[PDB]
This record gives C-alpha cells, structure tokens and sequence, in this order.
C-alpha cells in the first residue's frame, strides 16, 4: 500500500540540459518533441542515474 | 478541444527565442490556464 | 530521498566517462534539486558546483 513514487528528475550540463527538472507524473510522464531533441539522451539520464 | 488548442500554442511559442530564466537553475512553476485543473510549465520567454 | 549520480568526460582519445553515485535524505521538500546543485551566482547562466 502507498507504493512509492518518482517524482522529479534533473539534468545538470548535459548537452541539451544544462539545469533541466522534469517532474514525473505520477502514472504517464510523455516527453515528446521533434526528432533528435534529446529525448533518448533524457531517458539515458534517468538510466545512468 | 483545450488540449489540441494548447499543443498547436505551444508549437508556435516555444519556436519564438528561449526562457532566459530556464538556465538562472530555478524551476518554473505550474501555472493554471484554465479551469477543470489543466496546468503548464513555463519559464517567460524572453531571447529572442 | 533524493538520489544522483556525479559524471565527468575523462579525457583521452576514447570518450570515457567516470561516475560516482551518491544520495539525500531529509531534504525540505521545498528545496528542487537544481538548487542543491547549482550556484545562482551573480551571472546570467547560473554555475554547477563539485
């Protein structure tokens, strides 16, 4: 019960984020945008983290 | 149709300069738009 | 509980890269991450600090 959750993730000087936050919905958190935005290198963030 | 409103704004305004605010570290807050409990985040453009 | 992971370009002919993890706990739940790793310095762009 009251499972934990993710709330926020930063990107500190990463190329494309240098102070980026996302704040991570609680059930559909959709990053989208034109191609080569960087998006993989958001989810790569998340991963390496 | 608020939200396919929202996106076609958000495809025009955001191509217009970049928040300056976006690299002063501090995070936007999210700012509601209309009723029903739609929000959005957004630093105030500024560079154009 | 925050947690985080510390990254650096090694230098050299192969693009390496050293991480060393870390963690937060007890962060007033005000303070964003940004905050704790960045430096509002005086200038426009703000600093990232070690």
């Amino acid at each position: 019960i009251e499972r934990g959750k993710f709330r926020s993730l930063t990107l500190v000087n990463w190329n494309g984020f240098f102070a980026r936050t996302f704040d991570l919905d609680e059930l559909v958190t959709t990053l989208s945008g034109g191609n080569g935005a960087g998006k993989s290198t958001t989810m790569a963030a998340f991963v390496t983290a | 149709r608020h939200f396919d409103v929202a996106r076609i704004l958000v495809d025009q305004a955001v191509r217009l300069g970049v928040a300056e605010a976006d690299f002063s570290g501090l995070p936007a807050e999210w700012l509601a738009i209309n009723d029903y409990g739609a929000k959005v985040q957004a630093h105030v453009i500024d560079t154009y | 509980v925050v947690v985080g992971v510390r990254l650096q370009q090694v230098a050299g002919r192969d693009r390496k890269v050293d991480i060393k993890p870390f963690m937060i706990q007890g962060l007033p739940t005000a303070i964003q991450p940004t905050q704790l790793l960045t430096e509002n310095v005086g200038e426009r762009q703000a600093r990232v600090l070690p």
